[PDB]
């Protein structure tokens, strides 16, 4: 494979553009190269940002699983647009309708916890008791050190 | 503590044959999905005594079987607690395993 | 604790209230029942929380069987919209798939009875979170809701699968098994809670109304479910709103967790680590 | 299920077509063209496939389905899409 | 009402004005596009059926997209100042960052040492 | 067998069965049977065995290392005296690991066995643990990898100037 | 058994599928009648949740002031 | 509206060949030419050969090898009630204080 | 083993909620030509309402016929 | 699937589209089959309502509204069939769709035990050879002068003759291997 | 009716 | 419960706050109280592995169904009169405990009036 049939440095003339969409099989009026601010994309067409979702599902793609054609340019991020990541397709719901309802419900939650920790449910109930100290001993409280008395009445 | 360690040992061995099956011969002359089956079929069934002897006596267990590697002032072993969370786990989750088992004989005929 | 898992039985009852996979629906249900367990561990009910597991596991496990007998008699559909009648075409599968719904649902004396209905009585009982209360006792009739959507549109109303029926059930590695968790989620939960040590003092004493509160919201759970599922048949066009969008789509937490998150760590690892 | 064979198919389609109102039975056969020996419009043809889809059990897809004028082309299109042969 | 996109919930194709554009002028890019396609499709149909072919079908298309994501990024690398900070602030951003957190942390832990103030109670291994 | 001074074990103490219901226990007869059919023929086939090592008797012993001097007794630079020194703690430094270990043997088997009374009932093992280990961290503790006996002195030394200036004070 | 396909029909259903079914909701019936009989109390309650205003500062030992 | 006269004759043609090649992939009464109790003898040599040999070799284990070493079995104490006899020293635990007894 | 389809003159929408929606759509002018494509789902084996009564109440009769006999059976038992 | 698609949909096409588009979405509502039914007799009177507005500039301006219509009243989660893009059968058994030349490189002791499937395909590999050069001959042939070229594929225009590239078709494996 | 089953050489 | 309405809207003084019970002298309206009284030793509680949740006031009760569940094995069913006793106990020591809610709400409603005047 030779220097022209490979990506090269970014087409300053219109002459250096319909050569280089020929090389990447684009018509010239959609050979669109990434701005020129020297990050690295050279040549490299620029194309939609649509992840491979959206391709036609019915259609017999020649790259089966990745729902592209033989010859077609693929996009920059192809692998990460490929069909087990990330996902661009139309949602039902618009994106920021998505994001407000989301947010709002999540927020909403973790207010009314709070509430739920400054006005708590109990029962009408004194604490629980228990014997001996309030166990001291079990609970590996010394054996030689004598606990405080703490003493609990029938009422 | 012979009898209930060595049913409760035993469980895993019952499992690992069909393991050990699937990687000789023998896993292409038999019905290996119903020697599964028999075989979770029996762990299940000898789960059970380690989990009415703890019914009787609510004694828990710490079976210490290998010793794998020190690390200086910090040994590893390959250690049981049957107490009373695994032992009853282990009988339901063996009773279960022992439909899905055959279920997957019906749902899976085609695979 | 007490608090997350508060959040996740609410959270996952409300997505199945408007499901059609039929997996799903039981899926859903599981996250729930998960969260419930988890609101018992911030009771400090440990041995509550276990125990659910060990009664949840037999009628749950058998709704996917029974769940699962419908898909392979049906050319593996999964959709309840596709599905109808199915209390007579097949009788086996949904008398067991109704077994599984009321033990699920804390009906007296299944096996679910003996650990949900200990813990809904110890929620009420108990100094907790007055919102993780409220919730989980929501999330409760919910229970009831959504398994009586599966009821419904699985069991009772009338056929929608294609008309060519092939429905066979009569093989004994079907019935053979399916009927063993028929019997735990029956028996099953009776025996364990009587043989197990006694673990926590229970708070037997309460209110009538704390007492059969898990009762009465369940019944009220299916009692709003019928007259909800029975507007269904009314020739009245069924529109979308923002609550019901919420439920089906999960609350949109895929929707954005997998897309937003996805993207600007895999843009980073090319843009910035390899690439700058 | 039991296997499609292509008389079963062929049954099953005019069948479905059989149950159509606009459509008169006593002339419909097999080369019964939709839109010019039965006078069906293009938005009732979109119905008819919709109506085998259901009847089958797999979608077809509008490429094809907008092809599909005459009871053979449907038996044959579903006979080449599940691997029936005789 | 009304459907508003996003980069990662892009417009539908029915929603497009310029979907339902129809001047002859577009009509000739999309069968333009159409036959650069069928062109090619038929090429590697050409590929694919040949009962001579012994080996797999080379696709130059995925020899660009490797070739210009590593060895053609450098030659077409030109400093910038956007570039420069970016790469400073990503290259010692987090760096400087973590320095402080753990020399911090560290430097409160050898405090808390020289005064006792510590419960190393049951460590004996690190 | 075991030393039972290293591992002490309290006796047991299992209460006599009182049956005082008309059934049976089916414990006590799958035990039975368990002995006969289980234990009965293992045990032959390991007295068969220990017949054939009564025959064949042989011997080992545990090898006596006698005291070198010690890191203190070494001149800065002899690498001769140092060497000896260095290879003694290494085999001191890994008796105290094992040590260690026997300890903390104890403390997890008394743990399991008194269960639900440890917080009382296993105060003795967690002392031992709690001195056994305040002696290990004072000797063996932020040594580093390069652990050796020059540095487990020097430690040693600043710590004894550390306390004797403790009572320089008071 | 090998049943036969049904076009549009109602299929026949085996005696087996029918009693094995049918025995399964009278097992779970029968249990929750017969549990419900002897063990009513754990449902409804057993023993009485006292009113607090009907006791008295007597026992309660209120000094009065 | 729907295929052109040459698109119905390549499905003709394909459909021909398809369909002629489907056929093809039943196979012959020969083939493939391989190269050469309901509780008893069938069931015994299962819970003979998995259940019985296997639980020697695990209790030879446990007896000789776990039993031998120090604590690798350890188990809670058994619960002692007041009125039990001790089976080993023979002591009699005291009974319990006295109950005021009450009825609900 | 070959398939025997029903005779399709049988499809008949009369007593069927399908009636319905022809008295529906015919007070507008309209008709629902897929009618009887819909009717056997509402006619033959497949008639009737399953109510939820009914799928709950399944077995009941014979769960509570076996509950007096073995409450029968403690009594005279005692 | 087997057709390959147009260089753009004609009004026409995109309203046809639209309009099974609408009925899949009413079903996936109304589950109810009787009620299924009334709303797509609603459904159809409001597309054979403007079925002759032919002014061709306000039709389009009845399907963008139209669309937009939809896109708002779409059922969040619509009924797919198991096998169809999105089912939950799609694509279930493509792990199980060996292509055929796999069989090339199956061990002779192998083929010994499919002697006559395996001589049945021989004469395919023959008959693919054969007719292998006729076949690309007749795709320049009907390379037309203009180079507008569209994905279908000329039929055999003879006897003795294959269609042009007909081996991936025909020999493509059962969609349940 | 048995059809053939495409599978890979497993004789390796 | 009426309390927690009782506790939030209407006052907030007159209401024992459950943390803080009892808070007026355990003696304060009572000449004498008798000191409540432990059926079961340390050393019986300790050797029927009690955990010390389970080593309230109510052991008595538990030792004894514990001792049946054991000798009643396999009859897993032949322990209900104990179970019934313990449960009953447990009830009556939550009553106690009722009690004391009341009595320092009661209480600390005499402290709201008395300190008017
Ligand atoms: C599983 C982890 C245990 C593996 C070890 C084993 O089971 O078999 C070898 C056993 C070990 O011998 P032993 O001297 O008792 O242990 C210390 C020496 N490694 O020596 C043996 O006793 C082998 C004979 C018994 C094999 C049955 C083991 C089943 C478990
Ligand atoms: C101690 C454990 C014992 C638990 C009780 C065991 C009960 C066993 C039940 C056996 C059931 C026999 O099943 C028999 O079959 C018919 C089928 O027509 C069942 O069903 C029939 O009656 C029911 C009653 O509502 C109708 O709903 C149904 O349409 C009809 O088919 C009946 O229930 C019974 O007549
Ligand atoms: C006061 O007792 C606070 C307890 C928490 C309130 C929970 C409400 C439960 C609802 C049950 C319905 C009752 C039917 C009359």
């Amino acid at each position: 494979m030779t220097k022209d049939m490979l990506p090269g440095s970014y087409p300053r003339t219109p002459e250096e553009r319909a050569a280089a969409a020929k090389k990447y099989n684009m018509r010239v009026e959609d050979y669109e190269p990434y701005p020129d601010d020297g990050m690295g994309y050279g040549d490299y067409p620029m194309l939609p940002n649509r992840s491979q979702h959206e391709r036609d599902p019915w259609y017999q793609w020649d790259h089966s699983e990745l729902r592209m054609n033989w010859g077609e340019p693929i996009h920059w991020d192809l692998d990460m647009y490929i069909r087990n990541r990330v996902d661009t397709s139309p949602t039902p719901v618009s994106w920021d309708v998505m994001c407000k309802h989301l947010f709002g419900f999540v927020a909403f939650m973790v207010f009314m916890f709070w509430v739920g920790h400054v006005f708590p449910s109990y029962q009408p109930v004194g604490p629980k008791q228990y014997p001996y100290n309030n166990l001291y001993l079990e609970r590996g409280g010394d054996p030689t050190k004598e606990p405080e008395p703490v003493v609990h009445y029938d009422i | 503590m012979n009898i209930f360690t060595t049913s409760i040992l035993l469980i895993f061995i019952l499992l690992l044959s069909p393991i050990l099956i699937s990687m000789s011969n023998l896993i292409k002359h038999i019905n290996f999905p119903l020697y599964t089956t028999t075989s979770i079929k029996f762990s299940f069934i000898i789960s059970l005594l380690p989990l009415l002897m703890f019914f009787h006596n609510n004694m828990e267990y710490m079976i210490t079987t290998w010793h794998w590697v020190t690390m200086n002032s910090m040994e590893l072993k390959m250690s049981f607690k049957t107490d009373f969370f695994s032992i009853l786990f282990t009988s339901v989750a063996l009773f279960v395993t022992w439909s899905i088992m055959q279920f997957s004989s019906w749902y899976m005929h085609s695979d | 604790m007490l608090c997350l898992g508060a959040l996740t039985t609410l959270f996952t009852a409300i997505c199945a209230l408007t499901q059609n996979d039929i997996k799903k629906i039981i899926a859903f249900s599981t996250s729930s029942q998960l969260g419930l367990m988890m609101v018992t561990l911030g009771m400090n009910q440990p041995h509550l929380a276990f125990l659910h597991i060990c009664t949840h596991a037999f009628f749950k496990a058998m709704l996917f069987m029974c769940s699962g007998s419908i898909i392979h008699s049906l050319a593996d559909e999964q959709d309840i919209r596709k599905m109808g009648n199915i209390t007579k075409i097949m009788p086996f599968t949904s008398s067991c798939l109704v077994i599984g719904s009321l033990a699920l649902t804390g009906m007296p004396f299944l096996t679910g009875f003996y650990s949900k209905d200990l813990i809904i009585e110890a929620i009420n009982t108990c100094n907790t979170n007055a919102w993780a209360l409220l919730i989980t006792l929501i999330a409760t009739s919910m229970t009831a809701m959504y398994s009586m959507r599966i009821i419904y549109f699985v069991t009772m109303t009338k056929p929608r699968f294609p008309p060519l029926i092939s429905i066979n059930e009569n093989d004994p590695d079907l019935m053979n098994p399916i009927k063993r968790l028929a019997f735990g989620s029956i028996f099953a939960g009776f025996v364990i809670s009587y043989n197990i040590p006694p673990t926590s003092i229970p708070v037997l004493t309460m209110p009538w109304f704390l007492k059969t509160t898990a009762l009465i919201i369940s019944v009220l759970g299916f009692l709003i479910a019928l007259e909800l599922n029975n507007l269904t048949m009314k020739l009245s066009m069924n529109k979308a709103n923002p609550y019901s969008s919420f439920s089906t789509l999960l609350g949109f937490f895929p929707s954005i967790i997998h897309r937003i998150t996805p993207m600007k760590s895999l843009n980073l690892s090319l843009k910035t680590s390899l690439t700058l | 299920a039991p296997p499609l064979t292509l008389d079963g198919i062929k049954d099953r389609v005019l069948y479905v077509l059989k149950l159509y109102d606009k459509i008169d039975p006593e002339k419909l056969s097999v080369n019964s063209h939709f839109m010019k020996d039965l006078g069906l419009d293009s938005l009732d043809q979109v119905e008819i496939i919709m109506a085998m889809e259901d009847e089958f059990g797999f979608e077809i897809p509008d490429i094809d389905a907008e092809k599909l004028m005459c009871p053979q082309e449907i038996v044959d299109y579903i006979a080449d899409k599940k691997d029936v042969y005789e | 009402s009304k459907y508003k996109p996003a980069p990662l919930a892009t417009l539908p194709s029915t929603l497009d004005p310029a979907e339902y554009d129809v001047s002859p002028e577009t009509r000739r890019a999309q069968v333009e596009r159409l036959s650069i396609r069928a062109r090619l499709k038929r090429e590697y149909l050409l590929q694919y059926n040949d009962p001579k072919r012994v080996s797999h079908i080379e696709d130059p298309a995925l020899i660009r997209w490797t070739y210009a994501r590593s060895a053609n990024i450098y030659p077409n690398f030109r400093p910038t100042p956007k570039n420069s900070l970016l790469g400073a602030v990503a290259g010692f951003g987090p760096l400087i960052f973590w320095y402080y957190v753990f020399k911090t942390d560290r430097d409160r832990k050898e405090r808390l040492i020289q005064e006792g103030k510590l419960d190393r109670k049951f460590n004996i291994s690190y | 067998s075991w030393d039972k001074d290293v591992y002490p074990e309290p006796p047991s103490r299992t209460p006599a069965p009182s049956p005082q219901t008309s059934l049976p226990n089916p414990i006590t007869y799958l035990t039975k049977a368990y002995d006969l059919v289980v234990d009965w023929p293992v045990t032959l086939v390991r007295e068969f065995i220990e017949r054939q090592h009564a025959k064949n008797r042989t011997y080992y012993y545990h090898r006596q290392y006698r005291r070198v001097p010690d890191i203190t007794e070494c001149k800065e630079g002899d690498v001769l005296c140092i060497y000896e020194a260095e290879m003694q703690w290494r085999r001191d430094f890994k008796v105290d690991q094992e040590i260690m270990n026997i300890i903390q043997e104890r403390l997890k088997a008394c743990q399991q066995r008194e269960g639900e009374n440890y917080q009382q009932n296993c105060a003795k093992e967690l002392e031992q643990f709690t001195k056994v280990t305040k002696a290990y961290q004072d000797r063996y503790l932020d040594l580093g990898a390069y652990y050796s006996a020059r540095k487990c002195l020097a430690k040693q030394k600043q710590r004894m100037l550390e306390e004797r200036k403790a009572a320089r004070q008071e | 058994v090998h049943i036969q396909p049904r076009y549009r029909e109602f299929p026949q259903l085996t005696r087996s599928q029918v009693i094995q079914g049918e025995f399964l909701s009278s097992l779970m019936w029968f249990w929750i009648l017969w549990r419900f009989w002897h063990d009513s109390d754990a449902v409804l309650g057993h023993f009485s949740y006292p009113d607090p205003s009907q006791w008295t500062d007597e026992e309660l030992g209120i000094p009065p002031d | 509206s729907g295929y052109t006269p040459d698109e119905k004759l390549r499905l003709q043609q394909l459909r021909e060949l398809r369909r002629r090649w489907l056929k093809d992939q039943e196979l012959s009464p020969r083939e493939p030419v391989l190269p050469p109790v309901f509780k008893a003898y069938r069931s015994s040599l299962f819970a003979v050969s998995h259940v019985l040999i296997p639980m020697w070799f695990v209790h030879y284990y446990v007896k000789y090898h776990m039993a031998t070493k120090p604590y690798t079995i350890v188990s809670s104490k058994p619960r002692i009630f007041p009125g039990d006899t001790i089976l080993e020293t023979g002591e009699v635990i005291p009974p319990m204080r006295d109950f005021p007894d009450q009825h609900h | 083993g070959k398939m025997e389809l029903p005779d399709y003159r049988q499809w008949k929408i009369e007593g069927t909620p399908l009636e319905t929606v022809q008295k529906k759509l015919a007070a507008r002018g309209l008709r629902d030509p897929w009618a009887r494509n819909e009717a056997w789902r509402y006619m033959g084996g497949f008639a009737g309402n399953i109510t939820f009564p009914s799928v709950i109440l399944k077995g009941f009769k014979w769960g509570f016929a076996a509950f007096v006999v073995a409450l029968g059976a403690e009594y005279f038992l005692d | 699937a087997f057709c390959a698609p147009p260089a753009y949909l004609t009004h026409q096409q995109k309203v046809l589209r639209l309009y099974k588009r609408a009925l899949r979405h009413l079903e996936s509502w109304c589950i109810h089959r009787d009620k299924y039914r009334y709303f797509a007799c609603l459904m159809r009177a409001r597309f054979e309502e403007h079925k002759n507005e032919k002014d061709m500039m306000r039709a389009t301006q009845l399907l963008r509204e139209a669309e937009e219509e939809f896109w708002q009243n779409q059922h969040p989660q619509p009924y797919i069939f198991p096998d169809s893009p999105g089912g939950t059968s799609f694509e279930r058994y493509e792990c199980y769709k060996v292509p055929e030349w796999c069989l090339d490189y199956w061990h002779p002791s192998e083929k010994a035990m499919y002697p006559d499937y395996f001589s049945k395909r021989e004469q395919w590999k023959k008959l693919r050879m054969e007719s292998w050069d006729r076949e690309v001959k007749q795709l320049q042939e009907e390379t037309s002068p203009d180079g507008i070229m569209t994905e279908a594929l000329p039929p055999a225009r003879r006897e003795g003759d294959l269609p042009p590239l007909w081996w991936h078709i025909v020999t493509r494996p059962r969609e349940r291997p | 009716k048995r059809l053939f089953v495409v599978k890979p050489s497993l004789y390796y | 419960g009426a309390h927690l309405t009782r506790r939030y809207l209407w006052d907030a003084s007159v209401e024992p706050d459950p943390e803080k019970i009892p808070s007026f002298p355990p003696d304060l309206g009572f000449p004498e109280r008798k000191e409540r009284v432990m059926v079961a030793t340390q050393q019986e509680m300790m050797d029927a592995q009690l955990t010390l949740q389970q080593r309230d006031y109510c052991a008595h009760y538990l030792i004894r169904l514990l001792k049946c569940k054991r000798d009643s094995f396999p009859n897993f069913l032949a322990c209900k009169h104990e179970q019934h006793d313990w449960d009953y106990c447990e009830h009556l020591d939550y009553v106690k405990r009722m009690k004391e809610f009341e009595r320092e709400r009661r209480l600390l409603q005499r402290k709201k009036r008395r300190a008017l005047k």
